[PDB]
């Protein structure tokens, strides 16, 4: 029944790595929940096999109000084990862009979609800015475990720092804890031990280092996960290993926010920036 | 205290001594009531003529109005169609009040629906309310057409009807072929009759505007009859009978008698009879079109003259002898059908009635009020009977109607002491009948209080009320009476002469005082 | 009985509605379970009516002017706006009173501002001021003026508060501006609340200095009794026979002086909790005046309320209450003995506005009838919690029932008597089912106390066992 | 009706008299009086006009209708506790949070607070 959340900079493979983690978790007899708070409703593309899942708020507005919304109309199980829900987001410049998460999660508890068959519930939240609905899962203690997606790019580290500050601010409110760091790999030198060092100074552990592989694009054309596409692919075994360390991860610590200058010092000492 | 054998209604239970004592104690203790002599003095002051002068100086206060808002007439006109529902795009209170009013008057079920908007539509419009109301009404009550009227608030907010209806029909809410005529019915303009006219014109424009290519006047050899705002089923019945006895093809339009009167046999019919849609679609093929009530049918007059190319005759409402004869003349000249002998016999019966009752009808003074054409018909009939109409009030009469009634009064020597009022209310009538006492008033139930006031001044100053018009609440099934035509003149004469004789009998009943005139034969 | 049949009935009734209307209406029909204390898990109340469903609810103007402010006799009420609103509400409600019309009482007369197109375009403040002046000149005797706003007043944005204050200061008269636009609220409940708030914010505050009144340890104020057909007078004589002193009556035969003197009352007896709970709560909070609910419908409820009422005073009041009970026992015993055998075992469904469905079950049950279905147009959840206990198991409960709905339930249930308003009396009378107007007592009454209980039993025997009900079908059909 | 507009963005709270019951809402009285509250929609769904309403005169509290759209938007921002919802549904009492474009001006003195941010932090 543990609740987890992917936090991180956009475009760092949050949706793809999350979805492959779901595909890995599905096969060993686990029923798992997936919801993405990303304003673009691409967090459930690979599992559901739909062109674009109709998000909660679109069909809530078309149906007049969220009261006239049915759970079955949004709770779609593309695969047998896993169901898929999309929170959605408003039009740009129309109110706060995170209230879709508010409505989605509130409706989810209202209809009790968290009952008697959940092993993991996993959210994909935009971590570029933590505010309003994006900062909400930290706030009401809905997501016990948070995992941060990062790369060697400096904005990924800064976003991870902002996540650390956010969880530190709301540590006393509940059991919201950082379960570890997962880092996707771009074709750049000296990356894995970097994120290992960020975890070391953060007081947290490094979960797994997922590389850049060709099979991912083929899966994108296919619109099925790598494990569903190519279970013998080395990347599929990599995702399976990542999933088994998520399940077998035990330590959940209160992070330590890191200033700008020390981050910059690590960045120059590794030479990622001059 | 209540005896089981003589169970007593509130009157006269509250006349018991203990109840009188408790009421006296309450009044003397906590009501702070003004002294009784002061109350009588103020009553006498209100009776006087200077109070009449103060009353006639009114421009911002209306006391006891004698008119209703347009959507009432809109609903009455809409109810005249077959398998049709009135839909008032406004607040539910309007529809509730219309339904209660018509239930009280006709004592028959009345169907009407609304979208029942709230602050939400007050700030953001009621297009969604239109959509849900239309689709819910169609899915639930299964009508063949929905006639859309509007309340005051929908007109103030500037809510347009055509655009919302088109959007509803476009977004799949209702079938695109479903007839949904509409009309703007602001409540701050005119009265209920104007609302009836607006609804009728809206329906006629919806049905007979886009298909005028193949319409030829006089093709079907038929006459169109528009009755207007009518609350007398007997008027519809006499119109139908008189036209049927004359062998003329007739097309009554917006006729509600079948739905306003249904037999009780164990089942309830929401829909009953009415003018079919084909009849309205075939209306322009008629030879002509007559209007029963011209003075509140001006917009539809313009429509029928400028679109259906019908030479509408200059006919007055068929009340009395002369105007009924003129109506028969016009119908005969249009249709080419001679007047049957039965109509002549009925007219001769009318002349016999007037000869028989002239000895009592002459010289009597009447103050009457109601709708403009009803009022003018009653005035004409009274003038043909040797009566003397003294106070004529029409709350919803314009200057041209006043000029016409002045002209008709100047045509008879019995209209010398007659004065016509427009824009006045029933308080002005109370002042007029107090200062210049007539013999009777002719009006709806709302005047019954005025009589009460007169009874306080004295029996010699009390003037009785005869109930003719709309609405009538304290009498049962009087809506069944007939007013137009020879039969209607018959009924009006009978009622008037019987009321006169009843008043005389009541006055001359004092024992050893006034019973010397209590004649057996009158 | 046959609870399963009831919910299958409501399922088979709700199918015709579209998905939105069906889903919304499914929350407003229920099967009564007397063990339920919080009705919020069984029935949903106080919601907007679905558009185009032939609803029965009124407007806030009806709930304020036609219900609360109207019965007061010594004040003049002005319908600010078009002509229809007051005209359809003129003397349509039988709030009885004592006085002279047009001189010192103005209940059954219509005062309206007579709005026209220019009034809408430019405004009605100056017209309202001139109207107030003309009211003062034509009617010197009246003690005060109330101005009931209608839909156009709120929609065009006139300042009736400012003109009320200015004219009241100028003429030294109490002017109560009340904002009861029909679109405000979903039913008459908001009209009741608005009238209560206006009463609180003007009349109650008008005099706080006065103490010239001589009080007594036995001052009781009637709250929420509108003297419909004389109900409040029967309740008042029953109270005074018990030894108390009734100072204020709200609002049937109600006077502005009684309204102002009400805060000097030892105990408040609220009859209609819904219409006047707000003022009772405000009084209890400010003046510390205890208030409680009493029922005067039927002998059993009357006796229970009288005993509970006497329980709040010394033993002399209790002795007088016992004396009154003993005095009035034989009358209602004889009424019951005469009418119960003709009335035993009959089933009745009810549909009235607020607190009347729950108030009169006792009178029905005393005569041997049982209630199989009931509901409200605008009652909130608290009234439902109050009324769930008073109804038997497996009975029907409905809120804001529609014409099609109510017709289908009456067709399936087939009761012997139905009590509801004028808007359903003739749609049900053509189905061969006896019907009683539960709002105006069908131009009869009163129904309160033992004297009104006699009227109630007589009228119900009269309507139910009538020969006309046996001749609806032709002999050759 | 007196309104007192207060915000960290405004150096001084602004007092101004308003007409109660106007069809224009508190959004209008905010626009005519040079007070800026973020507005981002014309259908009352964005919720960017969320404001804190305080009635200083507790005795003079006016009943009002909490429409379903305002209710649902208050749920969408999250500024609607269960108890406040039940109170508004039963006693017809206003909640502490409102939407500037959907709140009607009532004849009393009111204090309106905002942070200059859209509803939902
Ligand atoms: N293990 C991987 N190997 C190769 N490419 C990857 C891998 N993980 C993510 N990507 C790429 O990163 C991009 C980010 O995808 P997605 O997760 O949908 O967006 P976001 O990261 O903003 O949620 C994808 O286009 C995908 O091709
Ligand atoms: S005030 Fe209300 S509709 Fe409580 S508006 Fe209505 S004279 Fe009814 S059920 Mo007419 S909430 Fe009174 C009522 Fe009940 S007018 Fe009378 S009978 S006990
Ligand atoms: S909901 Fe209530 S009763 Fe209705 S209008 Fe509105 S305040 Fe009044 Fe009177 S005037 Fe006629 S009937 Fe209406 S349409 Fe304009
Ligand atoms: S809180 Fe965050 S998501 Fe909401 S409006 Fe502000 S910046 Fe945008
Ligand atoms: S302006 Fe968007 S909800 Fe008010
Ligand atoms: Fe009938
Ligand atoms: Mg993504």
């Amino acid at each position: 029944m543990r609740q987890c959340a992917i936090y991180g900079k956009g475009g760092i493979g949050k949706s793809t790595t999350t979805q492959n983690l779901v595909a890995a978790l599905a096969e060993m007899g686990k029923k798992v929940m997936i919801v993405g708070c990303d304003p673009k409703a691409d967090s459930t593309r690979l599992i559901l096999h739909s062109k674009a899942q109709n998000t909660i708020m679109e069909m809530a507005a078309e149906a007049g109000t969220v009261e006239d919304l049915e759970l079955e109309d949004v709770l779609k199980a593309g695969y047998g084990g896993v169901k898929c829900v999309e929170s959605g987001g408003p039009e740009p410049g129309v109110g706060c862009a995170g209230r879709g998460v508010i409505t989605a999660i509130n409706f989810l508890e209202e209809e009790g979609a968290y009952e008697d068959d959940l092993d993991f519930v996993f959210y994909d939240v935009l971590g570029d800015v933590v505010c309003g609905g994006f900062a909400m899962p930290i706030r009401e203690n809905k997501a016990q475990e948070i995992y941060i997606v990062c790369s060697g790019e400096m904005m990924a580290m800064y976003a991870a720092n902002n996540i650390s500050k956010g969880i530190v601010k709301y540590a006393n409110s509940g059991s919201v804890r950082l379960g570890g760091l997962i880092c996707n790999s771009r074709n750049t030198d000296r990356e894995d031990e970097l994120i290992i060092a960020l975890a070391n100074k953060l007081g947290t552990q490094m979960i797994h280092f997922v590389p850049r592989d060709n099979v991912v694009q083929r899966a994108e054309i296919r619109r099925m996960t790598v494990i569903e596409y190519d279970p013998k692919a080395k990347q599929a075994d990599e995702y399976r290993a990542l999933a088994r360390k998520v399940v077998d991860n035990k330590l959940l610590v209160i992070p330590n926010p890191i200033t700008m200058d020390e981050l910059e010092e690590l960045l120059m000492e590794f030479g990622i920036m001059e | 205290s209540q005896q089981v054998d003589k169970i007593k209604a509130s009157y006269p239970l509250f006349l018991d001594q203990d109840y009188k004592d408790m009421l006296a104690k309450k009044r003397d203790g906590f009501e702070e009531k003004y002294p009784q002599d002061k109350i009588d003095e103020v009553f006498q002051w209100t009776t006087t003529k200077e109070y009449q002068e103060l009353n006639f100086q009114r421009e911002a206060l209306t006391v006891n109005p004698a008119k209703a808002c347009q959507p009432l007439g809109a609903v009455l006109c809409a109810l005249g169609f077959e398998k049709t529902m009135p839909y008032v795009h406004g607040s539910q209170g309007c529809v509730a009040y219309f339904r209660s009013y018509f239930n009280r008057h006709f004592r028959e079920p009345v169907s009407c629906v609304s979208d029942s908007m709230t602050e939400d539509a007050a700030v953001f419009g009621g297009q969604q309310n239109m959509k849900d109301g239309l689709q819910n009404c169609k899915a639930t009550y299964k009508p063949d057409m929905i006639a859309v009227s509007t309340t005051c608030m929908a007109e103030v907010i500037g809510d347009d009807l055509n655009a919302f209806i088109n959007n509803s029909k476009k977004e799949g809410f209702i079938p695109d072929e479903f007839p949904v005529p509409f009309a703007h019915t602001p409540s701050f303009v005119g009265s209920h009759v104007t609302g009836w006219d607006n609804m009728f014109e809206g329906i006629a424009r919806y049905f007979t505007l886009k298909s005028m290519d193949d319409k030829v006047v006089g093709s079907n050899k038929k006459i169109n009859i528009v009755p207007g705002f009518e609350t007398y089923l007997g008027n519809f019945r006499v119109i139908k009978r008189m036209l049927s006895e004359m062998g003329v093809g007739y097309s009554l339009l917006s006729d509600p008698e079948e739905v306003l009167d249904t037999p009780a046999d164990g089942q309830f019919r929401m829909y009953a009879g009415g003018t079919t849609q084909e009849e309205m679609k075939d209306a322009p093929n008629a030879l002509n079109t007559v209007l029963l009530q011209p003075w509140h049918l001006e917009k539809t007059k313009k429509f029928v003259e400028g679109t259906w190319k019908h030479e509408v005759p200059k006919l007055n409402i068929p009340m009395g002898l002369d105007w009924t004869d003129e109506f028969l003349m016009k119908v005969s000249e249009i249709s080419g059908q001679p007047i049957p002998a039965s109509l002549t016999k009925e007219r001769g019966r009318l002349v016999d009635m007037m000869t028989d009752s002239h000895t009592w009808l002459h010289g009597k003074r009447f103050a009457l009020w109601g709708d403009p054409d009803f009022v003018m018909g009653l005035v004409k009939f009274l003038l043909e009977l040797g009566c003397e109409p003294v106070h004529i009030l029409c709350h919803n009469g314009n200057k041209r109607w006043k000029k016409a009634v002045d002209a008709i009064l100047a045509a008879s020597p019995y209209g010398k002491n007659a004065t016509v009022y427009i824009g006045k209310d029933l308080w002005h009538l109370r002042s007029l009948v107090f200062t210049d006492k007539p013999d009777f008033m002719i009006g709806n139930s709302y005047g019954k209080f005025i009589q009460r006031d007169t009874l306080h001044k004295g029996k010699e100053f009390e003037v009785p009320l005869i109930r003719i018009g709309f609405p009538i609440f304290d009498r049962h099934h009087l809506h069944r009476s007939t007013t137009l035509g020879y039969e209607g003149a018959m009924q009006i004469l009978t009622t008037l002469v019987n009321s006169i004789l009843e008043r005389l009998d009541e006055e001359t009943r004092g024992m050893q005082a006034t019973d010397y005139n209590h004649d057996l034969v009158r | 009985m046959s609870r399963e049949e009831v919910e299958s009935l409501i399922q088979e009734v709700l199918e015709v509605y579209p998905e939105k209307a069906r889903k919304d209406r499914n929350k407003h029909l229920a099967v009564n379970d007397p063990a339920v204390t919080q009705s919020k898990k069984c029935i949903i109340s106080n919601k907007k009516s679905q558009p185009g469903l032939m609803t029965i609810r009124g407007c806030a103007y009806a709930g304020s002017k036609g219900v609360v402010w109207g019965p007061i006799k010594d004040m003049i009420h002005i319908s600010h706006g078009p002509v229809g609103c007051g005209q359809y509400s003129r003397a349509g409600r039988r709030n009885y009173y004592i006085g002279t019309t047009g001189v010192n009482a103005f209940v059954t007369m219509n005062f309206t501002s007579d709005f026209q197109e220019k009034d809408i375009v430019f405004g009605g403040d100056k017209k309202l001021a001139k109207l107030i002046d003309e009211v003062e000149t034509l009617f010197p005797l009246n003690k005060g003026i109330s101005v009931q706003s209608e839909c156009p007043i709120g929609l065009i944005g006139d300042d009736i508060e400012s003109v009320s204050k200015v004219k009241g200061a100028e003429l030294s008269k109490t002017i109560v501006p009340v904002r009861c636009e029909g679109f405000r609220g979903v039913s008459q409940s908001l009209g009741h609340h608005i009238a209560n708030d206006a009463v609180r914010d003007w009349v109650l505050g008008k005099r706080d200095e006065d103490t010239t009144f001589a009080s007594t340890p036995y001052d009781v104020a009637i709250i929420g009794d509108y003297n419909i057909g004389g109900d409040a007078w029967s309740s008042r004589i029953l109270l005074e026979e018990m030894g108390l002193r009734c100072v204020a009556q709200w609002s049937g035969d109600g006077s502005i002086s009684e309204i102002e003197l009400t805060p000097k009352v030892k105990l408040n007896l609220v009859h209609c909790y819904r219409s006047m709970n707000y003022i009772s709560r405000h009084m209890e909070e400010k003046y510390g005046i205890p208030w409680m609910e009493y029922n005067f419908f039927g002998p059993t409820k009357t006796i229970e309320s009288l005993r509970a009422i006497a329980a709040k005073f010394d033993e002399s009041i209790q002795k007088k209450c016992e004396e009154v009970i003993a005095k009035y026992k034989p009358e209602w015993e004889a009424v019951v003995a005469k009418y119960r055998p003709r009335l035993e075992g009959k089933r009745v469904m009810l549909y009235i506005g607020g607190l009347r469905p729950r108030h009169v079950i006792g009178a029905y049950e005393d005569l041997g009838m049982e209630v199989v279905g009931t509901g409200y147009e605008f009652a909130h959840n608290d009234d439902y919690d109050r009324t769930m206990k008073e109804m038997g198991d497996s009975t029907l409960l409905y809120d804001d029932v529609t014409g099609y709905e109510f017709e289908e339930f009456v067709k399936r249930i087939k009761p012997d008597l139905i009590g509801s308003g004028i808007k359903e009396k003739f749609i049900f009378q053509k189905m061969g089912i006896p019907f009683r107007e539960m709002h105006s007592w069908d131009y009869s009454g009163p129904y309160h106390g033992f004297d009104g209980f006699a009227i109630f039993a007589r009228d119900m025997d009269m309507t139910l066992n009538n020969p006309c009900w046996k001749k609806l079908q032709a002999p050759w059909e | 009706a007196t309104i007192y507009f207060s915000s960290p963005l405004m150096p001084h709270n602004k007092k101004v008299q308003a007409v109660a019951g106007k069809r224009s809402t508190l959004l209008g009285v905010a626009q005519e009086n040079g007070v800026k509250i973020p507005f981002e929609c014309q259908d009352g769904n964005c919720g960017s006009c969320l404001v804190k309403i305080t009635h200083l005169d507790g005795e003079r509290i006016k009943g009002m209708l909490l429409t379903d759209k305002e209710r649902n938007v208050l749920k969408s921002v999250g500024k609607l506790p269960k108890s406040e919802e039940e109170r508004a549904a039963v006693r017809d009492l206003p909640p502490t949070y409102r939407l500037a474009c959907q709140t009607i001006v009532t004849d009393e003195d009111l204090l309106v607070e905002f942070t200059g941010e859209p509803g939902g932090a």
